[PDB]
C-alpha cells in the first residue's frame, strides 16, 4: 500500500493550473503529496472519531462534513 | 371572558344542588356566559383535574375519572 | 356560539415571509441556544435567512441566464458569490462543492502583449 | 411493502419559493439546492450562536429579536447587514401588526 | 461599610492547589493567575462546545462523560489528549466506586 | 456530606463544573460522569502548564510565575502551542528568535 | 465633552520600529511606517466596532474590557489575561 503515488504528476499539475500556476519545479509533486497527506490525516482522523462516537463501522458524509467544519474548512453541498 | 377556575367557581357557587356538583350541570350553566369555544369541554375537565389535586376543590364520592365534588376542602 | 371563533393562520404569512417562522422558532428552543426564545426572534431570523437566500438566488439565477441555462447549478452559485465583495466575505472560509474558481491569471504570467 | 427513508427536513421548499419570486422561470440542480441548504443552516447556526452568547454574556435567559439583530450587525458585512436588519425589522413590525 | 463587592468566581484557589502539588516552593503573579483563569475558561467552552455538538449530531439530549471524552480526543494534540483521557477516566472510575 | 471532587480524587470543583455545564446551554441533560471527567481534564491541563511555567520561572531565578513564564512554557512546547495556537497571552512577549540570514558571518 | 484630534500619527516611527524589532526584523523600508499605521488603524476599527456593538447591546455607555475580549475572540484573536 503506497497509494499516495496514485496522486499522479498530471493530476497535481491540473490542480495547480486551476490555481493560476504557470511553471512547476520537479520537487513540488512530492511536496504536494506530503501536504495532501497531512491534510487528509487531520480530516479523516476527526471524521472517524465522529464515526467511532456514533458506534458505526461506516464513515458517512456527515462525519466528513462535521470534521471539515472543526478544521475550519466548512463544506457546502453534502448535508451541512 | 374570565379564566376556567373563574368559571368553575360560578356554577357551583350560584345555585348548589344536583349530585352535590357533577360534570353535566356544570357545563350547561358555564356555556351561557363564558361563550363556548370547542376547547370548553377539554379545558373544563383539565381545570377539574388539577383543582381536585391542589386542595381548592375536594371530591365527595367517585372512582377514577367519574364522581362529584364540593368547594370547601374536607375538615376546612 | 355567539362568536368565539377558531381561525388557523401561519406565522410566516403574518410576518410576510416564505421562510418558516415556525420551524425556525422550534430549532431555536431545541438547539441549545438559550433556555427561552422570544416571540420576535424567529420572525427576524427567518427574515434574515430569506433576505440572503433571495439575494444569492437573484445573482445565481442571473448567472444561469447569462450561460443560456434555466437551472441554477453550483458554478452559478460560486460565481454569484465570488464576484460579490460582500457575499464573498461572508462565505470566505467556505468551499462550494463543484464550484470551481473564478478565472484569474496573475498578470506577470501573461506574455508581453502583441 | 417498503417505507424506510427516515424523514429528514430541508429548506428546499422555501429555497424554491423564494426562487420563484426572484426568477420565476429558472430552476435549480439538486447539488445546487443542497449547497443552498447548507448555506441557510450555516448562517442560522452562526446567527443563533452569537445571539446565544450575547444573552449568556448579558446574563439573560432569552434570545429575543434584539439578539438576532445584534448578532446580524456582528456577523454580516456592511451593506448586507443593513438590508438584513432592515428586512428583519420590517418582518417583525409586520407580524406584531397582524396578530 | 458601604456595600461589599459582588461575588466574582474564579478558578484561582484550584490553580494554586494544583501549583503547590507540582512546584511547592513556586508561587504566582496576579496577572499570571488571570491568564490561568482565561485558559481554564477557554478549554471549558471548547470541550463543552464540542460535546454539545457531539450530542446534538447524534440526536442525544445528554452530554455524558462519553461526549466529554470524544470531545477531548477531537480537541487535544496527541500526548496531551492521552493523559487527559487517562486522568478523566481514572477520576470517573474513582468517583463511581466511592459512590 | 462530602465533595464530589474528593470522591473523584481532584482539586478542581466537580460541582462547579457540573453547574456551568447545565447553565451554559450545551445540552438539556448532563450525565453525572461529565463534570467529573471535564474537571479532571481541566486539572490535568492546568497542572501540565504549571509544571512548565514553573520550570521557566525557576530558570529565571524567580519564585513567582508571571505571564512571560507561561508564554515560554507554552510557546516552547510543541503541543501546548498547538492547543493555544490562536491565543494571545498578555504581557507574555515572544520567544527569542532572530532569523539566520540576519546574523553576520560567524567566523 | 471634546471631539478628538488626529492621533494616528502618535504611533511614532520609534514605536513601529520597536514592534518590528520584537518581530525579528533587521532592516526597514522608509515606506513601512505609514503602511503599518493604516494596518493598525484598520485593526482597531474592526475590534472596537465589534466591542462597541457589545457595549451598545448591553445599553452601557462605557466600553468594558470584556467587550474588547468578546470582540477579540470573535475576530479569532483570543486574548488571555483580562477576563472570560
Ligand atoms: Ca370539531
Ligand atoms: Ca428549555
Ligand atoms: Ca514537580
Amino acid at each position: 500500500r503506497d497509494n499516495i503515488q496514485g496522486i499522479t504528476k498530471p493530476a497535481i499539475r491540473r490542480l495547480a493550473r486551476r490555481g493560476g500556476v504557470k511553471r512547476i519545479s520537479g520537487l513540488i509533486y512530492e511536496e504536494t503529496r506530503g501536504v495532501l497527506k497531512v491534510f487528509l490525516e487531520n480530516v479523516i482522523r476527526d471524521a472517524v472519531t465522529y464515526t467511532e462516537h456514533a458506534k458505526r463501522k461506516t464513515v458517512t458524509a456527515m462525519d466528513v462534513v462535521y470534521a471539515l467544519k472543526r478544521q475550519g474548512r466548512t463544506l457546502y453541498g453534502f448535508g451541512g | 371572558h374570565p379564566k376556567y377556575s373563574d368559571m368553575i367557581v360560578a356554577a357551583i357557587q350560584a345555585e348548589k344542588n344536583r349530585a352535590g356538583s357533577s360534570r353535566q350541570s356544570i357545563q350547561k350553566y358555564i356555556k351561557s356566559h363564558y361563550k363556548v369555544g370547542e376547547n370548553a369541554d377539554s379545558q373544563i375537565k383539565l381545570s377539574i383535574k388539577r383543582l381536585v389535586t391542589t386542595g381548592v376543590l375536594k371530591q365527595t364520592k367517585g372512582v377514577g375519572a367519574s364522581g362529584s365534588f364540593r368547594l370547601a376542602k374536607s375538615d376546612e | 356560539g355567539g362568536k368565539a371563533r377558531a381561525k388557523a393562520k401561519t406565522r410566516s404569512s403574518r410576518a410576510g415571509l416564505q421562510f418558516p417562522v415556525g420551524r425556525v422558532h422550534r430549532l431555536l428552543r431545541k438547539g441549545n441556544y438559550s433556555e427561552r426564545v422570544g416571540a420576535g426572534a424567529p420572525v427576524y431570523l427567518a427574515a434574515v435567512l430569506e433576505y440572503l437566500t433571495a439575494e444569492i438566488l437573484e445573482l445565481a439565477g442571473n448567472a444561469a441566464r447569462d450561460n443560456k441555462k434555466t437551472r441554477i447549478i453550483p458554478r452559478h452559485l460560486q460565481l454569484a458569490i465570488r464576484n460579490d465583495e460582500e457575499l464573498n466575505k461572508l462565505l470566505g472560509r467556505v468551499t462550494i462543492a463543484q464550484g470551481g474558481v473564478l478565472p484569474n491569471i496573475q498578470a506577470v504570467l501573461l506574455p508581453k502583449k502583441t | 411493502k417498503k417505507r424506510k427513508r427516515s424523514r429528514k427536513e430541508s429548506y428546499s421548499i422555501y429555497v424554491y419559493k423564494v426562487l420563484k419570486q426572484v426568477h420565476p422561470d429558472t430552476g435549480i440542480s439538486s447539488k445546487a439546492m443542497g449547497i443552498m441548504n447548507s448555506f441557510v443552516n450555516d448562517i442560522f447556526e452562526r446567527i443563533a450562536g452569537e445571539a446565544s452568547r450575547l444573552a449568556h454574556y448579558n446574563k439573560r435567559s432569552t434570545i429575543t429579536s434584539r439578539e438576532i439583530q445584534t448578532a446580524v450587525r456582528l456577523l454580516l458585512p456592511g451593506e448586507l447587514a443593513k438590508h438584513a436588519v432592515s428586512e428583519g425589522t420590517k418582518a417583525v413590525t409586520k407580524y406584531t401588526s397582524a396578530k
